[PDB]
């Protein structure tokens, strides 16, 4: 039967899907913390330290959509695997992953935020106090085209649904994945510019910290 | 005063690194 390999390769595929969501929720909750924990330090060193006495990061809270990714990574479950019964659990999944992947560019758009209205604090607080710290400067994150892919993605699936008949699953099944692996390789991109520019500013607090 | 305060640093290279693996085992979940 080709329904036990559609039903087998899309179980496989929800199986990695649900995989990706919980390490993206992962990273996530990471890159929260760390960001909450340096925006502390910053403001800290402005408390302990007139013209600076106002500087203040700001901390990020997308703890909504951290528990999002991993409720749809759980309520996939129920999206698993008779034409019928294929073509109502893919499109099931579809909306799902939808879902987590607009939690995902929204999360990912308040880390880039914070984390830039972060490197423009540290970055005052440097031009308020500048010799040997006048060149320090926190860096800002761009990761606009990313989290542009995957809102692109989350609405394009919408063609993906389903409404022979075993080509059209198979195509439209085929037609997801990819668009899917598009997503997951944008969000790969954007978790690692956000890791590398939060440990670039976190370099620079330190620096700060060590030259005064 | 301040000679303590100290910036962390994150890492997330693993689950970055499930994410492209990921990406590219779902080749093999498609169909024929």
């Amino acid at each position: 039967e080709n329904q036990k390999l559609i039903a087998n390769q899309f179980n496989s595929a929800i199986g990695k899907i649900q995989d990706s969501l919980s390490s993206t929720a992962s990273a996530l909750g990471k890159l929260q913390d760390v960001v909450n924990q340096n925006a502390q330090a910053l403001n800290t060193l402005v408390k302990q330290l007139g013209d600076i006495s106002g500087i203040n990061a700001s901390v990020v809270n997308i703890q909504k959509e951290i528990d999002r990714l991993n409720e749809v990574a759980k309520n996939l479950n129920e999206s698993l695997i008779n034409q019928k019964l294929i073509a109502n659990q893919f499109n099931s999944a579809i909306g799902k992953i939808q879902d987590s992947l607009s939690s995902t560019a929204s999360a990912l758009g308040k880390l880039q935020d914070v984390v830039n209205q972060n490197a423009q604090a540290l970055n005052t607080l440097v031009k308020q106090l500048s010799g040997d710290i006048s060149g320090i400067n926190a860096s800002v994150v761009n990761i606009q085209k990313e989290i542009d892919r995957l809102n692109e993605v989350a609405k394009n699936l919408n063609e993906s649904l389903i409404d022979e008949n075993q080509k059209l699953i198979a195509n439209q099944f085929n037609s997801a994945i990819g668009k899917i692996q598009d997503s997951l390789s944008s969000t790969a991109s954007a978790l690692g510019k956000l890791q590398d520019v939060v440990n670039q500013n976190a370099q620079a607090l330190n620096t700060l910290v060590k030259q005064l | 005063d301040i000679s303590g305060i100290n910036a962390s640093v994150v890492n997330i290279q693993k689950e970055i690194d499930r994410l492209n693996e990921v990406a590219k085992n779902l080749n093999e979940s498609l169909i024929d």
